């Protein structure tokens, strides 16, 4: 049985922690949603 | 039930103690989540009932009481913040600059960054606060690194 319970606003945040890069991938989606990688 | 807009854990207590399977969105008394999360299931909030109203597998999207309302989309230009919410621990943001998956249907946006599972369902935001999508439906790239859509779902 699920339950839901509150955990904030949404906002954006200044001076929030900034990380992360940005990888261009080729990608396939299946009929089940999954994505896999394509080479 | 509790109906304010924002970002709400998804908890069960079918397993050990309480565990939280995932994150979703109430915007205009609407429910959004990730279909993985769910499964598609009835959800309870205080002594209320959610019950799911639209969901697509392939999307990896439900939405409960009413249909999807969340339509903003990634500039493709700009950085986003992702607001995670991770299992016992308090609601973060993280600013990125998405990549892209590059599909035979047209590109999505991306981000690079790396949550326990039952972190999916958490909002991806543009600079005026506006949901562009949900995290947690991606790919383990070479490095062995994980890479989420930005997943978004149809206003009708």
């Amino acid at each position: 049985d699920m339950y839901i319970e509150r955990a904030g606003d949404i906002t954006w945040e200044k001076d929030a922690e900034v990380t992360g890069n940005s990888p261009r991938l080729d990608v396939a989606l299946d009929e089940s949603g999954d994505f896999s990688l394509v080479e | 039930g509790e109906t304010t807009d924002g970002v709400y854990r998804v908890m069960t207590r079918r397993l050990l103690g309480s565990t939280q399977v995932g994150v979703g969105v109430m915007q205009e008394g609407v429910f959004h989540t990730m279909w993985h999360v769910t499964k598609g299931a009835a959800l309870r909030s205080g002594e209320g009932r959610l019950d799911p109203y639209w969901g697509d597998v392939k999307q990896d999207l439900v939405s409960y009481c009413g249909p999807w309302k969340l339509d903003a989309a990634w500039d493709g230009l700009s950085e986003v913040q992702l607001l995670a919410v991770p299992p016992g621990e308090r609601a973060k943001n993280i600013q990125t600059l998405p990549g892209i998956f590059k599909t035979k249907d047209g590109d999505i946006g991306a981000v690079a960054l790396d949550y326990p599972a039952g972190t999916s369902g958490s909002p991806i935001l543009d600079k005026c606060g506006r949901v562009i999508g949900l995290y947690g439906n991606g790919v383990v790239i070479k490095n062995g690194s994980y890479v989420s859509a930005i997943t978004q779902g149809k206003r009708e």
